[PDB]
C-alpha cells in the first residue's frame, strides 16, 4: 500500500513498509502530501528502506505517507524532446508545455557488452592550433578537459561547440551539472539567436538545487544520447551523436555530499569508497556502438589544481584524448592556457596523422621539454652562462609559446579581436619553418595572439 | 674581477629568495601530512 | 549490540508503561534531553519541522536540524548557558522568518532581526523564509548595467555589473573592508539598496565601520547586522543567509541592491566546529563536504532578473522592472594561499575575482591590485561606452609587462621594443594609485586612460606623474567643467567629445 | 538537597549523578564532601547524569562518594587587598600570608561586553619609552603582540610598563602566568618585592604541574579581576584604565586543544580543539575599553615551528593590533630595550590616529632606517668612503637615531643607579624632527646615548 | 595467447578474483612440464576495488583506508608464480612428462602518482618483486622511448638468465651509462671540464640515443 517517514537527514530519508510489499532498489517514490519524490537506495529490511531526495527537504515531517510506483525514473525520450529545455524528471521549464512524446525510458540499464563495442579511428579537426597539433580527435572519440577554477574551461566548451557543432549536421545534447545559471540562459539564449536551437537538446542540473537533484542528472541526457545513438536512422544507421557534459566532477560531489550519511565509513579522504564503480558505471555507458556514434565532450574540474587527487586521476583513464590547463599560464595571459606538455590524444602515432605530423609534433614537444628542464638554472644564473644552442632553444621555444595564443570568436567579449579558425596545414607549415629556425631575427611579440605564420610576418613587419 | 663579484652578490640575493619559497612549501606540507595522519588516526580509533 | 538512543529515560519508560501513545500532547511540546556546547537533543516533538526555529521556556529559539525515529537534535540561537534539560520548548509552526523591508535602513540589528543599537524598537510589515532557492534560468536577465566603485584601477580593469559576483581576497590587513565600504559611499546617487554584514570581528571594529559611515551619511539607505567572534556559531553560521533574505527583497520589487560579505571564512570555519561537533565525518582540512554547497546556496540567490519574473512575484503590482541584485564577497588567505581548498571552491562558483598583493600595499601601492587574478567574466558589458572603448588590453598588456620585468630582472640586453614596453608598462604602474575615501567621476578616469594611451605621459616623471594627473584634472574640472558634466551625466564618447578632451589634454600640457 | 555522588572517574575527568529534579547547570561549581577538590560542570549527559573535570589530583577518590554543589559559577575574592599576593585560580592565597582580606566575591563567566559600551572614541595610551611612543603607539584598549626569546629582559620591560601606567596614569596591573615554570615565576615575585611595585599588582599563576583546567581558568580569573578594578568606579565616576599581562597565550591554545581531547571529541585542521575560535574571542572581546574605564593587554607570543600560517597564530594575529619584537643583536650591542625599530606594526600607524606630522616623521625614521640597513652590506665589503656624501650624512645620522632610542629607566634606577627619565611626545617628536633636519651633524653619538629628550641631549653635548 | 577481461564497471569481485583464475591457467601450463608468462595489469585498480569490498564489509580500516592483508593478498598471489622442479611435475603428471621442467614468469602494473615510491602498495609490491623496472615521464617526453631509468631499476637474478654473448657485451655499456648519470651535474657546462670527461659524456650521448626504439618493432 503505502509507507511513510522515519527520519529526516539532509536527503537522505527511511520509510517503513509492510513486509508483504517493500519497494525494489531502484523506484519512483510520491510523497503522497507536498509535492516531493523519492528515490529508493537501500533494502534497509525489516520493513525499513533509505531513500534520496528529489526536491526540497521542507514541510516533512516523520510519519506522513508516501507511494511507490514499482518503476524507476522514466522520462520522455525523442525528438520531441529536442529544441526544449526539461528538469532533472523530464518536465518542462521553458515553458512551452507539456512534451508531446510518451515514450519514457529508465535512467539505469546495463553497460554496452563487449561485443558490441565499436572503434572510432577517423579524424576530426577543431580549427585549434594548439589542440589540432598535440591533440587530434576522432569523430566518437572520448575527450575531457582538465583544468582547475576559472581556468577558461567554460569558454573553450563554447568556442569548440562555436567551430564543431555548426558545421556539423545531425543533432547534438548537451547538459551542465552544477553550473552557474547566468551562463546557462546566456548560452540558450545564444543558440535561440542562432538557429541550431532545434537541434540541440537541453538539460540543467546546478549548483541551487538539493544535492539528489545533483546526483542523477546527466543520466538523463546521456540516455537521451543512448536513445539517439540507438534509433535508426530512416533507412539507414543513426546519425551521429553530439554529446557534451559541464563538471562532471560535480557527479562525484554530489555522491560525496551523501556518502557518510548512507552510514558509509569515509574513504581514503572523505570521498566514498564506492567511488570508482558510480564513475565507471557513468563512464561505460558513453561508448560508441556498430550503430550510432557519439562525440564525448567533458569539463572536469580539479580540486586545489590538485591533478592526483583521486577524482581526477580515476576519472582520467577513460578519455583517449587528454587536454590540460595551468593556472601559472593563464596568470601568464595566454589563451587558450592548455598545457603542452601534458595534453595527450591516442590518435597520435605517425600511422595516423602522417609521418610528417608526428615528427614536428615530437620534435616541438621535445623542445619545449628541453626549454622546461633548462629553465632552473637561469633562475640562478645569467642566461649568457649558457651555450648558444642553449639560447636558440630558449628563444625557440619562448617563440612558440606565444604563438599558441590564439584569438576565438568568443574571446571578443573579453577584449574584441577576432578569432582564427588556422587550417591544420598552415599550422603545420609555420612550425616547420619554425623550427628551421627561419625565424630567428622576430621579436617575440610578432606571435602573440595571432593567425597564421602569415599574420607573424606581417605582425613583425607592423612592429 | 667587478662583474665577478657583482654576480656573487646577484647569487647570494637569489639564494635567498629561493630559501624563502621553499621555507613557505615546506610549512605547507608539514601541515598537510599533520592532518592526513591525524584523520587517519581518528578514522581507525572510529572504527571501534 | 549498540550504544543507548539518547531517548530512553527512565521517565518516558514508564510514561510509555502508564501508556504509549498521546506523548506530550501530540508533540505540541518538547522536553530537553542532552546538553552540549549549544547543541540539544530533544525527546518528543514530531509536529516539530526540519529547519525550523524552536521556541524555548527560556524565552530563546532553537533550530531544527535532525528529525530521527526517536529524538530530535537542534542547534541553540544565543547563549545557552542558561538551559538544562527537563524544559519545554515548542515548535512555531513557521519556518525561520525574519523581518524585511524599508523600515530596516539606517539600524544596527542581530541576526535575527533584533535590534542591537538599541536606538528603538525596530518594527516591520512583513517578515520572511530565511532558506530559498535561486529562480529557474529561463528568469535571469543578462548583466549589462555600471556599477562604480570610484577606482581607478577597479574600473579601469575590472567592470562590475548589476547582478554579478566578484571576489575580493588578499591577505590581512589588506584593505578589504576599505573596498567594501569605498563601495558602499560609491553609492550614494545610484538609488541603489545597500546592506552590510560581518562574521567574527571585534565590536570595536564594527562600531568604528559604523560610525564611519554615520558621518559619512551611509545610515540613510544601509543596514547592518553583525556576527561578533563572540555570538554563537550558529549565529554566525546563519547571518549571511539573513542578510541574503533581507536583500532580495529589494530584487523582489525589481530594484537592486549589494550586499557586503565579510570574513565567509570565518563563517566556514564556525560552519566546520558545527558540523564536527555534530560527529560528521570530515574531509580534507576537516571541511565537510557540503561546503561548496554550502556558500553556493547563498550566493546563486543574488542575480539579475527577467522583469516578467518579478512581474509574476508581484501580482501585476509591478510592470515589468528589471530585478537584480549584486554581492561582495570577502576571503581571507594565508600568506598568499592562493590554491587553498575554500577560496579554490569559491572561485568555482563566482564570475569574478580581485585579488590584492601583500607585498605592493607594504610597497605603498593602494590598492595593491594583482592585475593577473583580477577579471570580471561579464566582461565590457558592465560600463559605458567610453570606458568599454578606451580600455580593452589594459590589463593583458600590464600582466604581460610584469612577467616581462620579471624575466628582465637578470636581463640587461634589451632591444627597444621591450625596452619602451617595460618603460611603459611601469607607467601605467603609477598610474594606479589612489588615496583612501577618494571617489572618482567616470571623466577623471576617462581622460586619464585617454592621456596615458596617447603618451602624454611616457614623457613625464615617474613620481611627478601622479601630481601630472592631479593638477591635470583640477585644470580640466577647472575649465571644461559641462563637458564632463555631461559624459558623467550620460557616459557617451563621441568623436567630437574626443576632440575636446585632446583639446583639454594640449592646454594642460601647454601649462 | 544538592549532594550528589561520584559515579565514574577516569583521569581527570569525573561523573556524577543528581536527582532529576534538581540538575547543576553548566560551569557550575562542585566541592567533593570531605575534601578541597572542586568539580566543574560541563555537559549535561541526561538522566541527572553529569560529566565534569576536576581542578587538580584525583587521587584515592572512589565512587559513590557524595559531593554537593553551589547553583553558580567559580567566584573568587576581588578587592583593593589583592595586590601582593599571589593566589591560585581559585583565588586562594598561596603566599602563605593569611586568608584574603576582601569579602567580595564574582562569578568568574560573564557575557561579551555590550555593544553599547564601545567607546566611540579611539586614542593613545602615553608611555615614556619613546619608541613605542612613536613607532608603535598603542591604542586605548588594544592588544599588543610580543615577541621574542628570554633573557632579554621581558621581565624588565614589563617592570617600566607597570611603573609608567601606575605612576602617571594610575593604573592597575594584573599578572596571569599561564603554563608557568615556578623558578621563574618565584624569582618574577622577588623582583615585584625589591623593586618596589609589588603593592600594585595581583599575581596568579597556573604551574605546567597541574591538570589542564586549572591554567585554562587562570586567564579568566585574571580577567575577571581586571573587569572589577576598572569598574570599580573612580571619584566621579570614571573607573581606572589598567594594563594586563598574560604569559604564553599559545599555551593557553594548547590547555584548550588538552581538554577538548580529553572530552572525547574530534581534533581540528592542526588538530586543535575545533572550537579554538570560540575560546579565543570569549577571551578577546572581554579585553576593551568603555564609556567607564578602560582594559589593555599585553601578552606574551610564542610561535611554535615558525609558522606565520599556523592557526594559533593566525587566530591570534585577528586581534592583535600592535606587534612588538625583541632583538637578540640589539641587546648584545648594549641597546636597552632592544625592540627591533623595524619590524614592529600598529594598526594604530595612520595619518588620522597619530596625526598628519606625526605619520609623516615616522615613515621618514622609518626610511632612514630601512636605507642604511641595507648601506650596511656595502659599508662592510667594499669600504665606506666609496659613497656619496649624502649617504654617509644618513648613515651617520641614522647611528645618531640608534643611540637615542634607549634611554634609561625608572626601574633601572634601583638596578645599577642611573635614574630613569619620563618622557611624552611632543618633544620626542620636535628632537626627532630636528634631527631628520640634520641641525645636528656636529655632535658626537655619545650624547644621544643612555639620556631622555633633546634638551637633555644638547646639555650633554654642550657638556661632552 | 589468452586474456580475460574485468571492464571498469563489471562487479568488484570479478576483478578481486580475475588475477587468480589467470594465475590458475598459467600454473595450469607450468604443471605440464611447460613454461608460459602472463601479464597482470594494474594491480592498483585490484588493490581499490578489494579495499572498497573490505569496507562495504565494515573491516577495521588501516593506512590509506586500507586493512593490512592486502599484502597478503599480493604475497600470495605472486608466490604462485616461479619455476618448479622437473621432478616435482613428473610425479605430478605422474610420469607422464619427465624431461622438461616447469616454470612461470610473470608481470605486474604498479602505477604511480606523481612518481612517488614511498606510497603504500608501491611499497609492498617492491619489497616482494625479484627486482624493479622502472619508467620516468618526463625521459618519455625527453622523446626517450621507451623511457627507462636504469638508474634504479634492477635485477637481482642477473646475468644467469641471459645468454654468454649478452652478458659478455653489456658490461662496457652499463658502466658508460653509470659515467653519465655521474656527471649528469655538470652536463650543461661542457666549456671547462676534462677533455676525457667529455670524451665519457659524449659516449653515453651516443649510447642514450642507442636505447631509442619505436613501437611493436621487437629485435632478435
Ligand atoms: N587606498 C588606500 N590609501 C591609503 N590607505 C589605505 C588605502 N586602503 C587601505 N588603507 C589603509 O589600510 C589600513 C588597514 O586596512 P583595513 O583595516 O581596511 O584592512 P581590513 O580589510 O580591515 O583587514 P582586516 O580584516 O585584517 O582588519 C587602514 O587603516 C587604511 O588607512
Ligand atoms: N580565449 C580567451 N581569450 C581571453 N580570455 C579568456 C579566453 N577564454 C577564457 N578567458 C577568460 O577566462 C575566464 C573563463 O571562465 P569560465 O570558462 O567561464 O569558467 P570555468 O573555466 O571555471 O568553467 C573568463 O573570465 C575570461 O575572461
Ligand atoms: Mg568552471
Ligand atoms: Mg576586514
Amino acid at each position: 500500500s503505502s509507507g511513510r517517514i522515519i527520519q529526516i537527514i539532509g536527503a537522505v530519508i527511511d520509510v517503513e513498509f509492510e513486509r508483504t510489499s517493500v519497494p525494489k532498489i531502484y523506484d519512483a517514490l510520491q510523497v503522497d502530501g507536498t509535492e516531493t519524490t523519492l528515490e529508493v537506495q537501500q533494502q534497509l529490511g525489516d520493513g525499513v528502506v533509505r531513500t534520496i531526495a528529489m526536491g526540497s527537504t521542507e514541510g516533512l515531517k516523520r510519519g506522513l505517507t508516501v507511494t511507490s510506483t514499482n518503476a524507476p525514473i522514466s522520462v520522455p525520450v525523442g525528438t520531441a524532446t529536442l529544441g526544449r529545455i526539461m528538469d532533472v524528471l523530464g518536465r518542462p521549464i521553458d515553458e512551452a508545455g507539456p512534451v508531446a512524446t510518451e515514450e519514457r525510458l529508465p535512467i539505469h540499464r546495463q553497460a554496452p557488452s563487449y561485443a558490441e563495442q565499436a572503434a572510432s579511428t577517423d579524424l576530426l579537426e577543431t580549427g585549434i592550433k594548439v589542440i589540432d597539433l598535440l591533440c587530434p580527435f576522432a569523430k566518437g572519440g572520448k575527450v575531457g578537459l582538465f583544468g582547475g577554477a576559472g581556468v577558461g574551461k567554460t569558454v573553450n566548451m563554447m568556442e569548440l561547440i562555436n567551430n564543431i557543432a555548426k558545421a556539423h549536421s545531425g543533432l547534438s545534447v548537451f547538459a551542465g551539472v552544477g553550473e552557474r545559471t547566468r551562463e546557462g540562459n546566456d548560452f540558450y539564449h545564444e543558440m535561440k539567436d542562432s538557429n541550431v536551437l532545434d537541434k540541440v537538446a537541453m538539460v540543467y542540473g546546478q549548483m541551487n538545487e538539493p544535492p539528489g537533484n545533483r546526483l542523477r542528472v546527466a543520466l538523463t541526457g546521456l540516455t537521451m544520447a543512448e536513445y539517439f545513438r540507438d534509433e535508426k536512422d530512416e533507412n539507414g544507421k543513426g546519425r551521429d551523436v553530439l554529446l557534451f557534459v559541464d563538471n562532471i566532477y560535480r557527479y562525484t560531489l554530489a555522491g560525496t555530499e551523501v556518502s557518510a550519511l548512507l552510514g558509509r565509513m569515509p574513504s581514503a579522504v572523505g570521498y566514498q569508497p564506492t567511488l570508482a564503480e558510480e564513475m565507471g558505471v557513468l563512464q561505460e555507458r558513453i561508448t560508441s556502438t556498430k550503430s550510432g556514434s557519439i562525440t564525448s565532450i567533458q569539463a572536469v574540474y580539479v580540486p586545489a589544481d590538485d591533478l592526483t587527487d583521486p577524482s581526477p586521476a580515476t576519472t582520467f583513464a577513460h578519455l583517449d584524448a587528454t587536454v590540460v590547463l595551468s593556472r601559472d599560464i593563464a596568470s601568464s595571459g595566454i589563451y587558450p592556457a592548455i598545457d603542452p606538455l601534458d595534453s595527450t590524444s591516442r590518435q597520435l602515432d605517425p600511422l595516423v596523422v602522417g609521418q610528417e605530423h608526428y615528427e614536428i609534433a615530437r620534435a616541438v614537444q621535445n623542445v619545449l621539454q628541453r626549454y622546461k628542464e633548462l629553465k632552473d638554472i637561469i633562475a640562478i644564473l645569467g642566461m649568457d652562462e649558457l651555450a648558444e644552442e642553449d639560447k636558440l632553444v630558449v628563444y625557440r621555444a619562448r617563440k612558440i609559446q606565444r604563438f599558441f595564443s590564439q584569438p576565438f570568436h568568443v574571446a571578443e567579449v573579453f577584449t574584441g579581436a577576432p578569432g582564427k579558425l588556422v587550417p591544420l596545414k598552415e599550422t603545420i607549415r609555420g612550425f616547420k619553418g619554425l623550427l628551421a629556425g627561419e625565424y630567428d631575427h622576430i621579436p617575440e611579440q610578432a606571435f602573440y595572439m595571432v593567425g597564421g605564420i602569415d599574420e607573424v610576418i606581417a605582425k613583425a613587419e607592423k612592429l | 674581477q667587478s662583474a665577478r663579484m657583482v654576480a656573487m652578490k646577484a647569487a647570494t640575493d637569489n639564494a635567498g629568495q629561493l630559501i624563502k619559497d621553499l621555507q613557505l612549501i615546506y610549512n605547507k606540507l608539514r601541515q598537510a601530512a599533520i592532518t592526513q595522519e591525524i584523520s587517519e588516526i581518528v578514522g581507525g580509533a572510529a572504527a571501534v | 549490540m549498540q550504544q543507548l538512543n539518547p531517548s530512553e529515560i527512565s521517565a518516558l519508560i514508564k510514561q510509555r508503561i502508564g501508556d504509549l501513545d498521546t506523548s506530550a500532547t501530540a508533540k505540541n511540546e518538547g522536553t530537553i534531553v542532552m546538553v552540549s556546547d549549544g547543541i540539544v537533543r530533544i525527546h518528543g516533538l514530531a509536529d516539530a519541522m526540519y529547519g525550523e526555529m524552536i521556541e524555548f521556556d527560556g524565552g530563546l529559539f532553537g533550530m531544527a536540524l535532525n528529525l530521527e525515529q526517536d529524538s530530535v537534535g537542534a542547534v541553540v540561537l544565543g547563549n545557552y548557558l542558561s538551559l538544562q534539560e527537563g524544559q519545554k520548548a515548542r515548535c512555531t509552526g513557521r519556518v525561520l522568518e525574519v523581518p524585511v523591508g524599508p523600515e530596516l535602513l539606517g539600524r544596527v540589528v542581530d541576526a535575527l532581526g533584533n535590534p542591537i543599537d538599541g536606538k528603538g524598537p525596530i518594527d516591520a510589515k512583513l517578515t520572511d523564509a530565511v532558506e530559498k532557492v535561486a529562480p529557474g534560468v529561463i528568469w535571469r536577465q543578462s548583466v549589462d548595467q555600471p556599477v562604480q566603485t570610484g577606482y581607478k584601477s577597479v574600473d579601469t580593469m575590472i567592470p562590475v555589473g548589476r547582478g554579478q559576483r566578484e571576489l575580493i581576497i588578499g591577505d590581512r590587513q589588506t584593505g578589504k573592508t576599505a573596498m567594501a565600504i569605498d563601495a558602499i559611499i560609491a553609492q550614494k546617487n545610484s538609488g541603489i539598496k545597500c546592506v552590510y554584514v560581518a562574521i567574527g570581528q571585534k565590536q570595536s571594529t564594527i562600531a568604528n565601520v559604523v560610525r564611519k559611515l554615520e558621518e559619512t551619511g551611509a545610515m540613510a539607505y544601509t543596514t547592518v547586522v553583525a556576527a561578533a567572534a563572540a555570538d554563537p556559531a550558529a549565529m554566525q553560521y546563519l547571518a549571511p543567509y539573513s542578510g541574503c533574505t533581507m536583500g532580495e527583497y529589494f530584487r523582489d520589487r525589481g530594484e537592486d541592491a549589494l550586499i557586503i560579505y565579510d570574513d565567509l571564512s570565518k563563517q566556514a570555519v564556525a560552519y566546520r566546529q558545527i558540523s564536527l561537533l555534530l560527529r560528521r565525518p570530515p574531509g580534507r582540512e576537516a571541511y565537510p563536504g557540503d561546503v561548496f554547497y554550502l556558500h553556493s546556496r547563498l550566493l546563486e540567490r543574488a542575480s539579475r532578473v527577467s522583469a516578467e519574473y518579478v512581474e509574476k512575484f508581484t501580482n501585476g503590482a509591478v510592470t515589468g522592472k528589471t530585478g537584480s541584485l549584486t554581492a561582495l564577497p570577502i576571503i581571507e588567505t594565508q600568506a598568499g594561499d592562493v590554491s587553498a581548498f575554500v577560496p579554490t571552491n569559491v572561485i568555482s562558483i563566482t564570475d569574478g575575482q580581485i585579488f590584492l598583493e601583500t607585498s605592493l600595499f607594504n610597497a605603498g601601492i593602494r590598492p595593491a591590485v594583482n592585475a593577473g587574478i583580477s577579471v570580471s567574466r561579464v566582461g565590457g558589458s558592465a560600463q559605458t561606452k567610453i570606458i568599454k572603448k578606451l580600455s580593452g588590453g589594459i590589463r593583458t598588456a600590464l600582466a604581460q609587462y610584469r612577467e616581462l620585468a620579471a624575466f628582465a630582472q637578470f636581463a640587461s640586453d634589451l632591444d627597444e621594443a621591450t625596452r619602451k614596453q617595460l618603460e611603459h608598462g611601469q607607467r601605467v604602474t603609477e598610474l594606479m594609485k589612489q588615496k583612501q575615501y577618494a571617489p572618482y567621476s567616470i571623466a577623471d578616469q576617462a581622460v586619464s586612460v585617454y592621456a596615458s594611451n596617447e603618451g602624454y605621459m611616457a614623457d613625464v616623471e615617474v613620481k611627478k606623474i601622479v601630481d601630472f594627473d592631479a593638477a591635470l584634472i583640477a585644470y580640466f574640472r577647472s575649465e571644461y567643467a559641462p563637458l564632463m558634466k555631461q559624459i558623467d551625466e550620460t557616459g557617451d564618447y563621441n568623436k567630437d567629445i574626443e576632440a575636446a578632451i585632446k583639446a583639454g589634454i594640449e592646454s594642460f600640457k601647454a601649462t
